[PDB]
RNA sequence: UUCCCC
RNA sequence: GGGAAUGGGAUUUUAAAAUCCC
RNA sequence: UUCCCC
RNA sequence: GGGAAUGGGAUUUUAAAAUCCC
């Protein structure tokens, strides 16, 4: 009964981070020790002619970016745990997230380590230019 | 590609998820999948009211991170922390009528004897987050599980259940160890239940002292030990061992009944936990005492050892001076250390099992009353901490009472007890039928040292030269008090002293 | 319907039996019936090779015959013969291959603690005679019965099984009663199994003494009691009681668990027998003491009763002379008679409810340690055979150890015991934590009577004014031995004596 | 499963004599205390023009005799217990037994109490002319 | 329909 | 596999059925 | 086998 | 009268069956 969601290659890192007090620190430490990134994300087939903004409602990937489904790029949605936001809601779920093609191998880690500039909606240090 | 049962979608909805809401590529619906990727179809809206139960079965805790301790320890390591062992068993209920395919914790039981019933609660993927909420569930079919039917109407919320778990663990373990080792029989559903009340991370320290952190509080983001865990709601960095991985076949009751007749009543979680811990204790300690493994001095162990030494010296000296046996058989003592060197008596030494020394210093003696009753007719036999079926009528015996439980004496297998005093000794169950030829040793003091020297002593059990007078001198008056304290400590610790029936103190009084 | 399952034909032959072979009218074949009778048809020869299994299920032992005792007895007679109670359970197996429709005894268990496994054996109908022979069988289809799966290959022939049953019953009951009472839960399958090893008839006498005959031998038609039953194979004239007929709902474990926690392990025959006897003992004896029912003497009850009174007199007489309290409190005394009338001390009596004593000077006291800690702050207290949660620090206590089983001390409910001396007293489980404020009483003899005169007495425990000199007279030399035997008998019966920690013998030496 | 072969009115006595050491004595003591005899025996239909022998291969009753099946008039065949015969075989089973009409109410008791004449082949005192 | 026993 | 049980009363009509109350 | 609704 | 559901995993053999554990 029921439909499977995950692949065996994610069994360790998702079991680890679902038990930790600080799942972001746990995932960073798992990666630092030679662990492999969370796989099985939802990548979009798109024309790569979009505006290149970080989080959109449509796949808006630039030629230097790849577009993913948001719920697959959130560690807390991936481990089915509480979000550290005060409201408890997700900023990625229900949206499309554009990850640079150099960092597209680990989108879950990228969405943890980076942040979005407010005035342009770009990833800071990746396509953002306001200074 | 193969799939795993962890995080399985148990909901009864036939379709998949939107590409913006699916957590993995397997969750997205087949409308959007194309050439190994996904497509954003403009017309299709995303669901905003779905409630998809997620299966918490199939955790694998085989991570290897530098600062993070491992939950599953080896049995060589668990033997060193036997004082932290807590058996743990969970009963479950099946999700029904809105989701099918996962099991939820219903009754949690521990070797301490407690049972906690929780309402069936699960993790539900929602379009905003994951909601930890009560879900529909039913007890398993089968006669053996019918007693779980009343438990569906008396569960507690999980936020109360984990508070009670932390309180019980701290109350049991604050005077025994600095950690908890969970003794399990099948770690699958045990881990699935531990998801509800266990947190892991790097090693921490208590907020109010320098002890190891064993509990975590979400209401304050603080860590505490067993002494300071009031109001804490999670168990932080616990350890566990799976006994079934030690080569057992069959079920738990089948393997436990091979060695123990005390425990039973399967499919109740606390009883199964008691059976699991009993089986682990049997597999680790009933074989033989391992002198290579030492244990920390938790409390009063040195005082009890000194009290035992003083009591043994006094009673052996008094018996040898009063009755003047020709030969004393120090049965069960591999060492030739005489407790009274100057006694006019010859000494023989034996061992219950052969030691590593092959010299002719000691002789083998597997004592039983049916085979060795007449081998020691003359003299006296010193049965100090040696357990036999029945003692002869000419013995001085010290025997531990396994029914006196304490911090130094833990429950054992088949009615015995595991006594931990710098080493772990498993002692068989106490029976009063082994002392039918003896009598309880009266409390007394004897003095043979010279009487060269604040309330005057007024007790007639002080067999000394100065007692034949107006008052006992303050040297013996305080030494008698010290010996009385030692005797009371020793007999409160669980030690029972027996002597041959013809022992009398009056023969000592003629010595002066 | 006018049919019964007793003597049911379980064979798989579609046709009936010949009129000259069918035992009843319902067993004859349909081809032979005509107008309610049977007509001999030469065209159908009788079968000479058939084997038909016969069901032994559905016995009704409600016969009323003039010279025959009745197997089922009333509850009052069972309360009278509680010393003869043996719980009994049977786990069975189903006939499968050549016959379907009956169950056969597989594992027979008794409250003594034994389980006897028997080869599946039945009564098959042959054209010559009924044959008692092995039949094919399978374990019951259930998970709860899976522990019976190995036992199908581990049974004994019934010749061995019933001889072992008789041996075990005689060795258990020969020093307790002249009969056996079987405590059953559901008597149907129990009676079906009793058919294999129980025979009935008129009352008899043992072939070697005047006792009631309890066993019968088929090798030579002789009858014997428990003491002379060596080699006897059948139980002769047993008695039984069905506990489920006392208004119970649910199964055995659901009713046992409401009152007891020390027994479990359901669907094992010995365990269910123990549970049945425990439930019966709880239902018949744990309410209050009944003095209208009196039990016969089977041993040293008189010596124990005399020794208890002797020790109670001597201990109180010594204690009131040791420290000379102006007032004492006597708690739990059934009647208002002081132990030592000659004492010059104010006796004040307290009890929850006296044994219908006319002297209403006894005050009401439903004692509890947390409630009555300030009730008796001054003066010595007396707790003789009184069971409380905890005793104060100034008491003199006699407490019965329920862990000492004997002919007088039968097992009880929830860890208690049924002490049957002259009446039946149910005593709750012994706890040493009730004696944290006291110490074990030493042995000593005391007397002030004038005396006038094989080794003379040489002991420091004889506190007499005669002993102040260098010798003791023969009168006290005999009375000290009598009191030593009395004290030994009292402590061997299971009684523990506790005194306040300030007690010592030296003050008694100052009473002269 | 199986075929029921006995009536409830026989449940008491058959439970009694099955457990008794001496079933023949137990049956007579059951009768003497007011109990009813064993019912449900097989009764034969014939012309009542037979030889009149006690036990025969074929129904051979006289004018004042009724034939029964021999298995239903033996107490031990009804109680399924050991025959006290020298080899444990049954003499009535496999044969037809002749019961006098006045004694037809209790055919089991008649076969218990009475005996046969070996030189004439019929019941003693109930038709045998040699005495 | 419901319960007990195996 | 074995077995047991399915409450009490009133009224009406032609032992049975129906209705009503508990 | 079990439950919910009428 | 209407309707729903009958858990999880491992191993072996030829998708299915069997065995074992929970
Ligand atoms: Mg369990
Ligand atoms: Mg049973
Ligand atoms: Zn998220
Ligand atoms: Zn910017
Ligand atoms: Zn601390
Ligand atoms: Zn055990
Ligand atoms: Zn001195
Ligand atoms: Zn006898
Ligand atoms: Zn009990
Ligand atoms: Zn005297
Ligand atoms: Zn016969
Ligand atoms: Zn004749």
């Amino acid at each position: 009964a029921g439909n499977a969601t995950e692949v065996p290659a994610n069994s360790t890192v998702l079991s680890f981070c679902a038990f930790a007090v600080d799942a972001a620190k746990a995932y960073k430490d798992y990666l630092a020790s030679g662990g492999q990134p969370i796989t099985n994300c939802v990548k979009m087939l798109c024309t790569h002619t979009g505006t290149g903004q970080a989080i959109t409602v449509t796949p808006e990937a630039n030629m230097d970016q790849e577009s993913f489904g948001g719920a697959s790029c959130c560690l807390y949605c991936r481990c089915h745990i509480d979000h550290p936001n005060p409201k408890g809601f997700c900023d990625l779920k229900g949206k499309y997230v554009q990850i640079p093609t150099t960092c597209a191998n680990d989108p879950v880690g990228f969405t943890l380590k980076n942040t979005v500039c407010t005035v342009c909606g770009m990833w800071k240090g990746y396509g953002c230019s306001c200074d | 590609e193969n799939v795993t049962g962890l995080f399985k979608d148990c909901s009864k909805v036939i379709t998949g998820l939107h590409p913006t809401q699916a957590p993995t590529h397997l969750s997205v619906d087949t409308k959007f999948k194309t050439e190994g990727l996904c497509v954003d179809i403009p017309g299709i809206p995303k669901d905003m009211t779905y409630r998809r139960l997620i299966s918490m079965m199939g955790f694998k805790m085989n991570y290897q991170v530098n600062g993070y301790p491992n939950m599953f320890i080896t049995r060589e390591e668990a033997i060193r922390h036997v004082r932290a062992w807590i058996g743990f068993d969970v009963e479950g209920c099946h999700a029904t009528r809105e989701a099918v395919g996962t099991n939820l914790p219903l009754q949690l039981g521990f070797s301490t004897g407690v049972n906690l019933v929780a309402v069936p609660t699960g993790y539900v993927d929602t379009p905003n987050n994951t909601d930890f909420s009560r879900v529909s569930a039913k007890p398993p079919p089968g006669d053996q599980f019918k007693h779980l039917i009343p438990l569906m109407y008396k569960g507690l919320p999980w936020n109360v259940v984990r508070i009670k778990i932390v309180q019980m663990l701290s109350d049991t373990l604050k005077n025994l160890s600095d950690r908890v080792v969970f003794v399990l029989w099948a770690h699958g559903f045990a881990l699935t239940s531990m998801k509800y009340f266990v947190k892991i991370g790097p090693e921490r320290t208590c907020c109010l002292c320098d002890r190891r952190a064993t509990c975590f509080s979400t209401a304050s983001d603080t860590y505490a030990c067993w002494h300071h865990s009031i109001g804490f709601d999670y168990v932080y960095n616990p350890f566990m061992i799976d006994v079934q991985q030690w080569g057992f076949t069959g079920n738990l009751q089948s393997n436990h009944d091979l060695y123990c007749q005390v425990h039973g009543n399967a499919h109740v979680a606390s009883c199964d936990a008691i059976m699991t811990r009993c089986l682990a204790v049997h597999e680790c300690f009933v074989k033989r005492v391992d002198w290579t493994i030492e244990y920390p001095i938790i409390g009063d162990e040195l005082k009890i050892n000194a009290a035992c030494r003083k009591v043994q010296h006094m009673v052996v000296k008094a018996a040898l001076l009063a009755d003047k046996f020709p030969v004393l058989h120090d049965i069960g003592n591999p060492k030739a250390i005489k407790c009274v060197p100057q006694a006019d008596v010859e000494w023989k030494f034996y061992d219950a099992q052969p030691c590593s020394d092959k010299a002719y210093k000691i002789e083998e003696l597997f004592y039983s009353y049916a085979t060795h009753s007449d081998k020691f007719t003359d003299g006296v036999c010193l049965f100090w901490n040696c357990n036999v079926d029945r003692y002869p009528a000419n013995s001085i015996v010290c025997r531990f009472d396994t029914r006196v439980l304490s911090n130094l004496n833990l429950p054992g297998c088949d009615g015995g007890s595991l006594y931990v005093n710098k080493h772990a000794f498993h002692t068989p169950a106490f029976d009063k039928s082994a002392f039918v030829n003896l009598k309880q040793l009266p409390f007394f003091y004897y003095s043979d040292s010279p009487c060269e020297s604040y309330v005057p002593l007024k007790s007639a059990t002080c067999i000394t030269r100065c007692n034949l007078g107006g008052a006992v001198c303050r040297h013996h008056a305080n030494e008698y008090r010290l010996y009385l304290d030692a005797y009371n400590m020793m007999i409160s610790a669980g030690f029972s002293l027996w002597v041959y029936k013809q022992f009398d103190t009056y023969n000592l009084w003629n010595t002066f």
